[PDB]
RNA sequence: AGGGGAUCGAAGAUGAUCAGAUACCGUCGUAGUCUUAACCAUAAACUAUGCCGACUAGGGAUCGGGUGGUGUUUUUCUUAUGACCCACUCGGCACCUUACGAGAAAUCAAAGUCUUUGGGUUCUGGGGGGAGUAUGGUCGCAAGGCUGAAACUUAAAGGAAUU
């Protein structure tokens, strides 16, 4: 996997995580 | 070098380059000895008598060997105003 | 027996050069190994290692054997020879010859007070080959050689009795280390020390005194 | 020092001028050369001819000091000098090398062209560089016929000269030979201008 | 190269070298006695002006400023001090 | 900024020696530098040196015989405490027989041996061999 | 040159910088964070006594292949569960 | 490692050089990493000149040349044999062959 | 197809070097000579060698050839060499005295401290 | 959030190519591309070379300036500029050849003046993964940025060169 793609994936994951956190709040 | 009982140790004392005063090593396959013969009247060049100059390899490699040689010559008088001190 | 190419060899054969000292002084190139044999009768030959050394071909791989040989007595003379051949014995033999050809003098000295007969090196000397830097330091009497076994052997051969070492870099590649050590040893002459300040004669070379004995006519 | 007979006497100077030794320094100039005397307004530097003469004399003095005639090696790869070199060899003791040098000549004790000189004379460092390089490996001193352009690496005694030349190199060679002979005692007097010609050196292309 | 007398070099060489980079620093500029074609008065004009120097009695403009050395006004005649 | 002048001088000298020159042109020139040079001269590591007056800082022309194989300042002038000199000597000098550690004491600028003789110590300066 | 300060009054910087750097040295980090006590199944101790839960054969990594004969142990001191290899050819049938 | 000390570009003293598009495929390439071949082709092909001459009113006529500078992205150049792969030792030659 | 090997050509060269007098021109004689002198094992090889020698000889009678030495050629060369122009190129007689020099050259001559018949110009770019 | 919206064009449509092809190729095409007020603070933001200072080796170029040339041309007669030409000189973007120095080497006039180790300074790294992740701060409207672990895992990951 390209590093850039990995980074992108991570970012995507983090968005979801953020959303989850917001929901929890 | 010198032992306490006076007498010398030191297996051989090395030659120093007449231009730099820097020591010539044993595997200095670049260094040189120039022999310039003692001249006489009617030229004739006296047999088995000469002024010797050691040049280290380093100077030769650099290029300023010739100049050094010239300088050396014009202090033993082998050349007459070739090399000038003020450049 | 022996029949010499090169003027120096011829001279040696004749008996016009008594010791390798003269050769060392006049930086004359020793190109026949027999000269060394003639002049240094007491050379011990130490084989340091034999390692495989490989080359990829379309079919299999060509393996050759690298022989590393140190040569010397105990009176300030050492040679170092690296040789690669396919036969091991042959490689060793060639290496020995190479080492002999190389043979160098050493400036053996005192640590402090010149009581009697030099034991150490005269100066702190370093040698660098590859990455390996071998620092050799003048040690006090009866401290022995303080070195990695390879270097130690070389030191012993040279005839240094007491010496400290500080080998740095990738010392594990033994050949390089050995080379560095050799370089360091060589460096001992060529250091301008106050007990060498004063200018001397500049003798005519044995290649010039006996010019007539040189060349086969 | 030299006893007054070794001054640049007029005839020699004239000869040098004719050759055009003084002329061919070229516009481009190596920093290891103070053999210059002015720079002609066109661009071509002028060599100090007295200095050159002195250098030649010095070289001769060295050559004489070599005890065995054959131990001196004269080299030329460039055609404008081969003939001259040969002539020098014929006159002096001297071993010649003309044309191809063959590398591993001073090193490599197996070669048929294996020489052990104790002095090397070269027409040019620029073109016979290989020979010069080889000399370095075996402690052998190099007299070279440098113009004010050729590199001074491993050159011990340089004779400021012309290398565009044709005449000049040959003339220089002749002079070197003559001085050497005088030093030896092969020519009994210094005043007498020597029987043979400078033209006997030089170079001629196939013409018949 | 290798051996030189660094203390007293050749004059020409010194001249060639940059001011400051010489053995001892010294100006390359000089002062001038300027004669204006009209009146008999002598003014001491510095060779690298900057200002449009006039004669002390009459406004005539003796020198105009340039990059380095200032330019004299044609009718004027100078003599190096 | 020219933080150290002595250091610069020493470096220049070293450069000159390594390349085989027989003379250097030191450019800022001080008392300290002069003193250092004098020590070397006394010990015979240097020839005749002369101070050109610029009416500003100075300029030194130094003749080199060729014997000097390294100068070298040790820079942050460490306060050396008599028994500490030995350690310094062991570190900096290539042998136990020769070479000098130059140190500025209140008794003046001298080599370490001289200091020992006089029984004084101070701040270190440089070393020569 | 050289990245560090050298001046006779730098000292503090040399100290603090060194301290900062030290944290990249893993052993030091371990010592200072005290990961031998907080993590690690043995509480920074040379040995530990536990009670055998069961005997588990573990398949070795590559080049090799052999069932290794280990034991799942729960330590007395904290209650952490660990795998422990039983050395020598028999020996697994000494455990229970 | 560095394949080229020039980085294959030719800028150094600059900072940003404006890109030119490729003449073959429009691959946007910096104006220095550009491979600029200036083609002076004759407006009429070499074999068809005679016929044209024969046709033409006013004998002894100029017959013009068409001028354009072409910019090839390096890949394109490589493909189309404008540039060729050279040895490590002879990559260094900056002088054009002719 | 027909290109001669080392073992032919080198041998032929050697033969030529040794025996240029008495190894002359025509084939049969050359072959006979080869048979007499060289210890050639095969007949065909010998024949080939002879042919090569003949070829070399033929080439020779149109000028000298590289690698090929022989003691007569050297002598001839030497003879050729010993030629001198009676006037000489450095005689100055062609320039009708006063050798054409520049201003700088003249200055140099003066500074040396020498009297010479000189002719002075200028020359510019 | 306004204005502009010709071209080109993440998304989309949409025609082929393919086993698949919401990929390359083809045709359209909102956002964007331009701008005005804000924000954002990152790029292979690269010379992957921190800044200031000294010194060591030649060589031509070239740009900016300045000097000296009865040097060439310009011509409106001397001209006076200007443009050239030559020589020197500071400052710059580079380059060429040698390294006698460096370096693991590729290579480097610095990446030199380092086991012959110290001119002054700021920042950064300490096997590979886990991870630029978790967490806590803090700054952002948001995307994100700066800061930044550990458990556990692993005998290699890498660099330059070689056949
Ligand atoms: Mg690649
Ligand atoms: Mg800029
Ligand atoms: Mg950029
Ligand atoms: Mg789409
Ligand atoms: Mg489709
Ligand atoms: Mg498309
Ligand atoms: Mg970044
Ligand atoms: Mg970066
Ligand atoms: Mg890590
Ligand atoms: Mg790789
Ligand atoms: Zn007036
Ligand atoms: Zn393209």
């Amino acid at each position: 996997m390209r590093a850039k793609w990995r980074k992108k994936r991570t970012r995507r994951l983090k968005r979801k995580r953020r959303k989850v956190r917001a929901r929890s709040k | 070098m010198e032992n306490d009982k006076g007498q010398l140790v030191e297996l051989y004392v090395p030659r120093k380059c007449s231009a730099t005063n820097r020591i010539i090593k044993a595997k200095d396959h670049s260094s040189v000895q120039i022999n310039i013969a003692q001249v006489d009247e009617e030229g004739r060049a006296i047999p088995g008598e000469y002024v010797t100059y050691a040049l280290s390899g380093y100077i030769r490699a650099r290029g300023e060997a010739d100049d050094s040689l010239n300088r050396l010559a014009q202090q033993d008088g082998l050349l007459k105003n070739v090399w000038s001190y003020s450049r | 027996g022996w029949v010499p190419v090169t003027k120096l060899g011829r001279l040696v054969k004749a008996g016009k050069i008594s010791s390798i000292e003269e050769i060392f002084l006049h930086s004359l190139p020793v190109k026949e190994f027999q000269i060394i044999d003639q002049l240094l009768p007491n050379l011990k030959d130490e084989v340091m290692n034999i390692k495989p050394v490989q080359k990829q071909t379309r079919a299999g791989q060509r393996t050759r054997f690298k022989a590393v040989v140190v040569v010397g007595d105990s009176n300030g003379h050492v040679g170092l020879g690296i040789k690669t051949a396919k036969e091991v014995a042959g490689a060793i033999r060639a290496g020995i010859i190479i080492a002999k050809l190389s043979v160098i003098p050493i400036r053996r000295g005192y640590w402090g007070t010149n009581l009697g007969q030099p034991h150490s090196l005269a100066t702190k000397t370093s040698g660098k080959c590859g990455s390996v830097s071998v620092r050799l330091i003048p040690a006090p009497r009866g401290s022995g050689i303080v070195a990695s076994p390879a270097v130690k052997k070389l030191m012993q051969l040279a005839g240094v009795e007491d010496v400290y070492t500080s080998s740095t870099g990738s010392t594990r590649t033994l050949e390089n280390t050995l080379k560095a050590a050799f370089v360091a040893i060589g460096n001992t002459y060529g250091f301008l020390t106050p007990n060498l300040w004063e200018v001397q004669a500049l003798t005519p070379s044995p290649m010039d005194v006996y010019a007539d004995y040189a060349t086969a006519s | 020092s030299l006893p007054s007979t070794f001054d640049l006497t007029s005839e020699d100077a004239q000869l040098l001028l004719a050759a055009r030794v003084h002329l061919g320094a070229k516009n481009v100039q190596v920093h290891q050369e103070p053999y210059v005397y002015k720079a002609r307004p066109d661009g071509v530097n002028v060599i100090n001819v007295g200095k050159t003469w002195e250098k030649i004399v010095l070289a001769a003095r060295i050559i004489a000091a070599i005890p065995n005639p054959e131990d001196v090696v004269a080299i030329s790869s460039r055609t404008y000098g081969q003939r001259a070199v040969l002539k020098y060899a014929a006159h002096t003791g001297a071993t010649p090398i003309a044309g191809r040098f063959t590398p591993g000549s001073f090193t490599n004790y197996i070669t048929r062209s294996f020489k052990e000189p104790r002095l090397v004379i070269v027409t040019d460092p620029r073109s016979d560089a290989q020979a010069i390089k080889e000399s370095s490996y075996v402690n052998i001193p190099v007299i070279a016929l440098t113009d004010l352009d050729s590199p001074s690496e491993y050159v011990d005694v340089a004779i400021p000269c012309n290398n565009r030349g044709k005449h000049s190199i040959g003339l220089i060679w002749y002079l070197l030979a003559r001085e050497v002979l005088r030093l030896r005692g092969a020519l009994p007097d210094r005043t007498q201008p020597w029987a043979i010609m400078p033209d006997l050196y030089f170079y001629r292309n196939p013409e018949e | 190269v290798l051996v030189q007398d660094l203390l007293h070099p050749t004059a020409a060489s010194e001249a060639r070298k940059h001011k400051l980079k010489t053995l001892v620093q010294s100006p390359r500029s000089h002062f001038l006695d300027v004669k204006c074609p009209g009146c008999l008065n002598i003014t001491t004009v510095f060779s690298h002006a900057q200002t449009a120097v006039t004669c002390e009695s009459c406004s005539t403009v003796l020198c105009t400023p340039t990059g380095g050395k200032a330019k004299l006004s044609e009718g004027t005649s100078f003599r190096r001090k | 900024t020219r933080t150290s002048v002595l250091a610069d001088a020493l470096n220049a000298i070293n450069n000159a020696e390594k390349t085989g020159k027989r003379q250097v042109l030191i450019r800022p020139s001080s008392k300290v530098i002069i003193k250092f040079l004098q020590v070397m001269q006394k010990h015979g590591y240097i020839g005749e040196f002369e101070y050109i007056d610029d009416h500003r800082s100075g300029k030194i022309v130094v003749q080199l015989n060729g014997r000097l194989n390294k100068c070298g300042v040790i820079s942050p002038r460490f306060n050396v405490k008599i028994a500490d000199v030995e350690k310094w000597t062991a570190n900096l000098l290539p042998a136990r027989q020769f070479g000098y550690v130059i140190l500025t004491t209140s008794a003046g600028i001298m080599d370490h041996e001289e200091a020992h003789r006089k029984h004084v110590s101070g701040k270190i300066l440089g070393f020569v061999y | 040159g050289k990245g560090k300060p050298r001046g006779l009054n730098s000292a503090r910087k040399l100290r603090v910088h060194r301290r900062n750097n030290r944290w990249a040295e893993t052993t030091y980090k371990k010592r200072l964070l005290g990961t031998a006590f907080k993590s690690s199944p043995f509480g920074g101790s040379s040995h530990a006594k536990g009670i055998v839960l069961e005997k588990i054969g573990i398949e070795s990594k590559q080049p090799n292949s052999a069932i290794r004969k280990c034991v799942r142990v729960q330590l007395i001191k904290n209650g952490k569960k660990v795998t422990a290899f039983v050395p020598n050819d028999g020996c697994l049938n000494f455990v229970d | 490692p560095k394949k080229r000390a020039s980085n294959g570009r030719n800028k150094k003293g600059r900072g940003h050089v404006k890109p030119v598009r490729c003449v073959n495929c429009s691959r946007s390439v910096p104006k220095d990493k550009a491979i600029k071949r200036m083609a002076i082709r004759n407006i009429v092909e070499a074999a068809a000149i005679r016929d044209l001459s024969e046709a033409s009113v006013y004998a002894e006529y100029a017959l013009p040349k068409t001028y354009n500078k072409l910019h090839y992205c390096i890949s394109c150049a490589i493909h189309a044999r404008i540039v060729r792969v050279r040895s490590r030792t002879d990559r260094r030659i900056r002088a054009p062959p002719q | 197809g027909r290109v001669r090997t080392k073992t032919v050509k080198r041998a032929s060269k050697a033969l030529i070097e040794k025996y240029y007098p008495k190894l002359t021109m025509d084939f049969q004689t050359n072959k006979r000579l080869c048979d007499e002198i060289a210890t050639i094992q095969s007949k065909r090889l010998r024949n080939k060698i002879a042919g090569y020698t003949t070829h070399l000889m033929k080439r020779i009678q149109k000028g000298p050839v590289r690698g090929i030495s022989f003691k007569l050629q050297e002598e001839e060369r030497e003879r050729k060499d010993q030629y001198v122009p009676d006037v000489s190129a450095l005689d100055l007689s062609h320039s009708n005295d006063v050798l054409n020099v520049d201003t700088q050259t003249a200055e140099l001559v003066n500074s040396l401290g020498l009297k010479l018949p000189l002719s002075v110009s200028s020359v510019s770019a």
